[PDB]
């Protein structure tokens, strides 16, 4: 049990703080721009992404194979809006804002 | 941005002369000590 | 061939004098290359130097 | 198998000539090349050989480890002389080996072990 | 013992001095690729003396990081020797150890009895690297971030914990100052260990001496080491000096990138992320799978492969010397680490793609066709003989 | 600030200049060519205003 | 015929032929070159203080 | 005895001589 | 650990007999000759398939240069 | 091909060389074309008077 | 060797381990006293591990230092046991080792063939001090500023270099945040030299062996270390673990200073400057002296007079068992290290400065009145007959 | 005799299981 106590006490010391965990949700603004530019603005320690894409973006979008991806799933639920598409700024590879 | 330019490529004339002796020095010392294993004769009886 | 006799002659048959020559002879031989680095230097770049300023004491 | 005679394939006949080539300038044997340290089997081939046979063995590996600290070779004198692939230690080594896998069969201790360093 | 005294050398207080590094019996045919192993010794208290000087005017803070290394280069007595000597140095310990490895390859040292040797050596390679990654971070340039961002996310690709790894790594969401002040305290660790695993590497040597550039036994013909292999090596120190001394004072920053120039700013992403030429190899590997949880899965087979060479016996020849064939194959392997360099330095397009698939699958096809040469070979003695 | 910045330059962030012969590749002859070297768009390009 | 080391301890010629690959000899009747092997020695010890 | 005695001497006046010989540093002679 | 018993006889001059420096420019065409007469097929494997390899990215990206210019 | 720009030249700058220095009139006048046309929106922070 | 194997304890990748940590012979008779130096190396293990933790979350700035240290007091999970384990580690570490340097004064320890080892072990006990000094700094509060003002200037009476000396200490004309910087990296790595020397302490007692309760020549009677004095120093362990945490969960401050909780303010003075309980003693001699360049001196004849002990001959008897005069001599010179410690802390005046000057003089009237004893003590079997 | 060899020695595989949630309690796999 001493063993127990002493290599869980170093080892979650290094976990996350509780001033780390307190800047973890909050609300924040954007502005304008025009259909199919970009521009981000900050939430955290990372920016959010965005997009409000053009008529022609209809075609070569959404009706590619579904089978052909690596999670098939519509376009129509990643969407909230026909036009537009804003969500946090990090790519679910490897950390990096692409 | 490099504003030690000057100070860096004077002392690296003085340090790659200064070790250019040094090894003329440290080749000549070496030769010196191996030579008499380099120049023995040895015999030993085999043939094949 | 008669001054390598004579320079052995006179110094190392001794340990501490030996000790002498190499901290010594290593003062000298710093002061004959850094002045030979000192005087090349200032022989490429003529013209270049601080004190080589025309406007130098004047800003105003 | 089929691809290593040298009298029945020709790239096998380049091969030998080529380790041939190399033993013969240090004047050494193709079994002077196997250390009592990496195989504990060959200790015991060499230890049941006779004196003669092991003295003539040691003699030539001193005359190559003092031509390759030269950096020479031997003269073409004394490599027109040379024997490579003429062996001592083949048969003695499979008998070791083979009394080996018959202790093993049948139960019994090994009878000699390699330290663990 | 004896009665009275003689030699003060043969006392007990300086023994394992003079029986290990004066006396030692050592063959007399080792060439100058058998003096790279002192050479890393060196160049192992360059980096301790003179980061322990550097760490004296060094603030591990992301408001203060950037601006103290500048401090150091501007303001410190001759202190952009002390910075140059350090960055460059880091180099030249691994110029060294790579020249090392290849020795061993070549004339077979990982073989009987020297395993254990080795073995500590794969160790050693796995906290030289670990050290340098962890210290290319406290100068907090655009590299030092976007480089510590692409390899700790790639923990996130194991099964169902991992996303509770990175998080305990990061000490929070992303890379930031809990992560700069943890890299610091590691970073004067490691080389300490790196110290003590370096003497324990030296006396699995000496309980069976070294090998010889022709493989075999060698009791007969032996001298000692002082004096006629320290001035050989002492030869080897000045020619490093020398080469070590142009990189200082007329290059300093080839051997860099300019990225790490600019502070570290989290919102845009340089164009081009390359690590520094001493990682090339292995990133090349690690970008050359299409999947990710397969590319963390490519790494730990080069160090499994490694330690699993001086564990297959049939060869009792050792050196390449008078093996023509396997010295036809290490010529073949040295160009292939040589072109995944490019390789890891380039664009992720075509042809890229297929020049970095193809030489990952010829450097595992080298531990493999080791063996076999295992088998064919020694059936060599019963068809040549005469 | 950097925000007082790009708001008096369209957006856009003038950097640093205390080590930008250092900062990009070739450092020397970049900063040269690029300040002399302003000319005429080739047939086909259009720049924003 | 007898062994070429047993040969060799029961005739003490006084004409010995070492090896002269990377060495040539002084011809037996000159000086020894100690005092120029000191002073060859002594500017690299210079140095190295 | 007498000669470890001025043989003691002999560097001990190097070290003088030597420490005289690495901080102050009257640099022409 | 260390003992072979063995039978030799060794002569030896000493160091102060002998001429130190001159036997390294002795016989350099010679020397230079061995060297690459006998170390030619270890080199065709080294430099062979990193000169090949060059050859064909620079020729991959002079045809797709010139594919995308109008 | 415009993606990473077009590529510079090489300059025979006056302090390239290995005992070449900086010609000190020319820092002095590049002082004056900053503090007049290029301090105006571009710092420097790291330089002192 | 033998023609198979056996044991594996005793293969070359364990002999190293097997015959000095398990087979290596002992005096049967050896006391409790005989367990204070395993128990001193898991204090330098606690202190090392501890520290590599603290310093994920400290920063060495002046206008960051006393904010880090309560950062990880408050925000940081178990980080307030991570501190108190360290700063009251630091005492458990010096308690230990002050009952180490009494047994071997005590049995007479120091004693042929036995010299080496008390010379490496008084060069242990000044890196100790010197890491002690160095780290209590990083906090920066009001007594980590007013204490390196007061040793750091003590340097500046030495001879013609002095006020060069004490300005490259400094970095410049004060404490400031290049001291604070400089305090920081000597002090993660002075204790990895301070390993080095220990496992070098340890091989200089393992040629001749241990000394015993008795002094007497000990090998017609030795057992094994494996288990009987391992199972000794075990309970050793287990008692000292109790009184550690009697000190980090019920009383952490009492061994402090309050005036360390106020930032470092360098216009005014604290009322009182006294150092930690464990420097008292050289504090007290170090102020003893009413000329400054005499008290450096007189520190110095501290480490010269222990370091020169065990080089006087002639005293056959060790043990302090069988000789009735240098044993009272040993518990008058306890009485006077505990009185020097009270002298450290009290205020330089009236009565204190008489009483602290007479037992600066007994404390060096004890390597003295040693030698004595071997003159006198052996013309006793020619008399006692 | 070597069957209850390994019969023992795969339960030590589990007793290092009841050791092995004991402490941590790895939760997601
Ligand atoms: C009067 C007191 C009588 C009680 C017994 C003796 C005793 O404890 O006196 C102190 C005793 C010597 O005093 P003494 O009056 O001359 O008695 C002679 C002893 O018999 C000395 O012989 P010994 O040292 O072999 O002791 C025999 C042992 C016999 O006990 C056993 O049988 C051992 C089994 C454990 C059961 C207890 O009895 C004990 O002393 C009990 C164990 C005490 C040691 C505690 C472990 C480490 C001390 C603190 C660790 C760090 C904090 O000191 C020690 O034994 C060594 C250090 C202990 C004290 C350190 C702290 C106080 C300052
Ligand atoms: C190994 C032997 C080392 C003994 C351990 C001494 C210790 O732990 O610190 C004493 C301990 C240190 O407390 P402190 O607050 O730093 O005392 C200095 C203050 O400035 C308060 O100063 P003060 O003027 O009131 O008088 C100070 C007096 C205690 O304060 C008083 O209450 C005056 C009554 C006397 O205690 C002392 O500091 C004198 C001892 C000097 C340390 C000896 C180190 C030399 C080792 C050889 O003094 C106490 O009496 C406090 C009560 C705790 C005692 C139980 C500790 C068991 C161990
Ligand atoms: C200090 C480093 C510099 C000096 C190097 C030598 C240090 C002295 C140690 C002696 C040694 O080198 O070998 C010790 C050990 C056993 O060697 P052994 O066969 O018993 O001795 C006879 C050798 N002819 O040979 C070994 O195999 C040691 C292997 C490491 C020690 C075991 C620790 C690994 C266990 C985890
Ligand atoms: C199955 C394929 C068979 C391969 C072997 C066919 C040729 C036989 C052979 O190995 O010949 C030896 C050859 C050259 O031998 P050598 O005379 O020593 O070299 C001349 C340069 N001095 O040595 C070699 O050239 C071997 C080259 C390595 C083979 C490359 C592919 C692995
Ligand atoms: C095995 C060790 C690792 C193999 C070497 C890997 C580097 C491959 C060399 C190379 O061409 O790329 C590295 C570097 C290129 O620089 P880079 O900024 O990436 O520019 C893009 C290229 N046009 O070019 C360089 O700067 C060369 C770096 C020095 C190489 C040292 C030699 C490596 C091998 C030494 C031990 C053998
Ligand atoms: C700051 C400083 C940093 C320094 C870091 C170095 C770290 C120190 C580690 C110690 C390294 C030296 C290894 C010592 C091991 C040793 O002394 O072996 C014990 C020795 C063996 O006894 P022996 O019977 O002679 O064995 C010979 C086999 N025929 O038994 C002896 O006789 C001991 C001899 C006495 C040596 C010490 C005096
Ligand atoms: C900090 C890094 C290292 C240090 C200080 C070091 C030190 C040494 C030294 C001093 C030798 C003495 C003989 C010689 O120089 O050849 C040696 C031999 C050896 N080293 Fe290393 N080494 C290091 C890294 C490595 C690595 C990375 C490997 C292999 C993966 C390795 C494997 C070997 C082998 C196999 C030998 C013996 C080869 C022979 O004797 O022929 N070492 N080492
Ligand atoms: C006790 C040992 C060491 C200490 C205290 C230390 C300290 C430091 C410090 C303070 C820095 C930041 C200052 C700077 O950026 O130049 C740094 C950077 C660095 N360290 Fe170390 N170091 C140590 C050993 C090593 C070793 C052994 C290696 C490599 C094997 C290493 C590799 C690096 C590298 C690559 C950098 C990056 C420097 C740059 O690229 O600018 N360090 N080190
Ligand atoms: C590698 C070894 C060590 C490291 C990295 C280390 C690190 C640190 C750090 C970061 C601090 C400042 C945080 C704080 O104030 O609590 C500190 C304080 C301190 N250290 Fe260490 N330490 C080490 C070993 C030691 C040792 C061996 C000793 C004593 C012999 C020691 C004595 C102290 C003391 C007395 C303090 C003052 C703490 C206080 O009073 O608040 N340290 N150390
Ligand atoms: C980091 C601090 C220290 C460590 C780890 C250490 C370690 C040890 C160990 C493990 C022993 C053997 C066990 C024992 O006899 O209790 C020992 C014995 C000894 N130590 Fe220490 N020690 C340290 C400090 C000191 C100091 C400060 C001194 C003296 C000024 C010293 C002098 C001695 C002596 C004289 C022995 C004699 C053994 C005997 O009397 O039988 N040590 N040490
Ligand atoms: C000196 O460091 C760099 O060049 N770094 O790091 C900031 C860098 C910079 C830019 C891009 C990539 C890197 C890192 O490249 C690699 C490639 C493989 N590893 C690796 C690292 C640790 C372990 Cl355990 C295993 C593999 N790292
Ligand atoms: C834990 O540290 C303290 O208690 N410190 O230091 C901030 C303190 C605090 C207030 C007052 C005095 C001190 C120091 O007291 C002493 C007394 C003697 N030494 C000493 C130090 C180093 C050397 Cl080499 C030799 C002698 N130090
Ligand atoms: S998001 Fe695409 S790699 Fe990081």
């Amino acid at each position: 049990s001493l063993v127990r106590l002493l290599i869980l006490k170093f080892v979650l010391s290094m976990s996350a703080s509780k001033d780390v965990l307190a800047l973890a949700s909050l609300e924040v603004d954007l502005s304008s721009i025009e259909p199919g530019t970009t521009v981000t603005v900050k939430w955290r320690g990372k920016p959010v992404f965005i997009r409000r894409r053009t008529e022609d973006d209809i075609k070569l979008a959404n009706s590619v194979d579904v089978g052909s991806l690596r999670d098939p799933q519509q376009d129509a639920e990643r969407v909230k809006n026909p036009e537009w598409l804003i969500v946090i700024g990090v790519c679910t590879h490897l950390g990096c804002i692409p | 941005a490099e504003p030690e330019m000057e100070e860096r490529k004077l002392m690296g004339f003085k340090w790659i002369f200064v070790l250019t002796l040094a090894l003329l020095q440290a080749g000549y010392y070496r030769r010196l000590r191996w030579s008499v294993l380099k120049s023995r004769k040895l015999v030993l009886d085999v043939v094949n | 061939g008669g001054i390598f006799e004579a320079l052995y002659k006179v110094l190392m048959r001794r340990n501490s004098v030996y000790v002498t020559f190499v901290i010594a002879g290593a003062f000298v031989g710093e002061r004959a290359v850094d002045y030979g680095v000192h005087k090349l230097w200032e022989h490429n770049n003529v013209g270049k130097r601080y004190e080589d300023i025309s406007v130098l004491g004047q800003r105003q | 198998q089929s691809f290593i005679d040298p009298k029945k394939n020709w790239f096998a006949a380049q091969h030998m000539k080529a380790i041939s080539k190399r033993l013969r300038r240090f004047g050494l044997r193709y079994d002077d090349l196997y250390d009592p340290y990496y195989d504990l089997d060959v200790k015991e081939a060499l230890n049941r050989l006779p004196k003669e046979v092991v003295d003539a063995r040691h003699q030539r590996l001193k005359r190559a480890m003092d031509l390759s600290m030269k950096h020479e070779y031997l003269p073409e004198d004394l490599q027109a002389m040379q024997t490579p692939f003429r062996g001592y230690l083949q048969e003695m080594l499979a008998l070791v080996k083979r009394e080996k896998a018959e202790r093993e069969s049948l139960g019994g201790l090994p009878l000699y072990q390699r330290t663990i360093p | 013992m004896r009665n009275q005294r003689f030699s003060l050398l043969k006392q007990p207080i300086s023994s394992t001095l003079n029986q290990h590094l004066i006396d030692y019996p050592t063959p007399s045919n080792l060439s100058y690729w058998w003096g790279f192993g002192s050479l890393a010794g060196i160049c192992l208290v360059i980096q301790i003396v003179t980061g322990v000087f550097l760490a004296m005017h060094y603030t591990p803070h992301v408001d203060l990081a950037f601006n103290s290394v500048e401090h150091v280069m501007r303001d410190v007595e001759g202190g952009w020797l002390l910075r140059y000597m350090h960055a460059n140095g880091a180099s030249m310990f691994l110029i060294v150890v790579h020249l090392h490895i290849f020795r061993g390859l070549y004339h077979a040292s990982y073989s009987s009895p020297r395993e254990f040797v080795r073995c500590l050596g794969v160790v050693i390679f796995l906290l030289m690297i670990v050290t340098a990654f962890t210290g290319y971070v406290p100068p907090w340039g655009q590299m030092s971030f976007w480089g510590a961002t692409v390899i700790t996310s790639l923990a996130s690709a194991i099964p169902v914990v991992g996303d509770t790894i990175v998080t305990w790594l990061w000490g929070g969401f992303s890379v930031d100052n809990a992560t700069l002040n943890r890299f610091f305290s590691l970073h004067h660790l490691l080389p300490f260990i790196l110290v003590g695993a370096s003497l324990l590497h030296l006396a699995a040597l000496h309980q069976y001496g070294s090998n010889n550039p022709l493989g075999v036994h060698s009791e007969m013909d032996q001298i000692s080491f002082y004096p006629y292999f320290y001035v050989k090596d002492l030869v080897g120190w000045v020619a490093f000096a020398i080469f070590f001394s142009i990189w200082i004072f007329y290059a300093p920053n080839v051997l860099g990138h300019p990225d790490n120039y600019i502070p570290a700013n989290p919102m845009p992403t340089p164009p081009h992320i390359v690590p520094e030429w001493y990682f090339l190899p292995i990133h090349a590997i690690l970008r050359s799978i299409p999947d990710k949880s397969g590319g963390v899965a490519a790494i730990a087979p080069v160090f499994i492969c490694l330690l699993a060479l001086p564990f297959f016996k049939s060869m009792y020849v050792r050196s390449s010397s008078f093996r023509p064939i396997h010295q036809g194959i290490f010529w073949l392997l040295l160009a292939d680490r040589l072109l995944l360099g490019w390789i890891g330095c380039q664009p992720v397009e075509a042809p890229f793609v297929t020049i970095g698939q193809i030489p990952p699958l010829v450097f595992f096809l080298f531990f493999a066709i080791t063996p076999i040469p295992g088998r064919v070979g020694r059936g060599i003695p019963n068809s040549y003989t005469d | 600030n950097e925000a007082a910045a790009r708001f008096a330059n369209g957006g856009a962030y003038p950097p640093d200049l205390s080590l930008i012969t250092k900062a990009p590749h070739n450092g020397q002859n970049y900063v040269f060519a690029l300040l002399t070297g302003y000319r005429d768009p080739p047939a086909g390009v259009s720049i924003r205003e | 015929e007898i062994p070429a080391t047993v040969a060799a301890v029961k005739n003490p010629s006084s004409k010995i032929v070492y090896d002269e690959h990377n060495h040539e000899r002084y011809p037996p009747g000159d000086p020894s070159k100690r005092a120029f092997a000191y002073f060859v020695l002594t500017g690299g010890r210079f140095v190295y203080a | 005895i007498q000669p470890t005695d001025v043989k003691a001497a002999a560097m001990w006046g190097v070290a003088a001589a030597t420490g005289g010989l690495y901080l102050i540093q009257p640099w022409g002679w | 650990k260390g003992f072979v018993p063995m039978k030799a006889v060794t002569y030896g001059l000493s160091p102060f007999q002998q001429k130190i420096m001159p036997g390294l420019w002795k016989d350099l065409p010679t020397k230079i000759h061995h060297k690459v007469s006998e170390n030619w097929i270890s080199a065709t494997l080294l430099l062979g398939p990193l000169v090949g390899v060059y050859s064909y990215v620079q020729n991959y990206q002079e045809k797709e240069k010139l594919s995308h210019r109008y | 091909e415009a993606e990473h720009g077009l590529a510079c030249p090489s300059y025979p700058w006056p302090h390239q060389g290995i005992l070449s220095s900086y010609d000190h009139a020319s820092i002095r006048r590049g002082h004056q074309v900053y503090t007049q046309v290029c301090a105006s929106c571009h710092s420097m922070s790291l330089i002192s008077y």
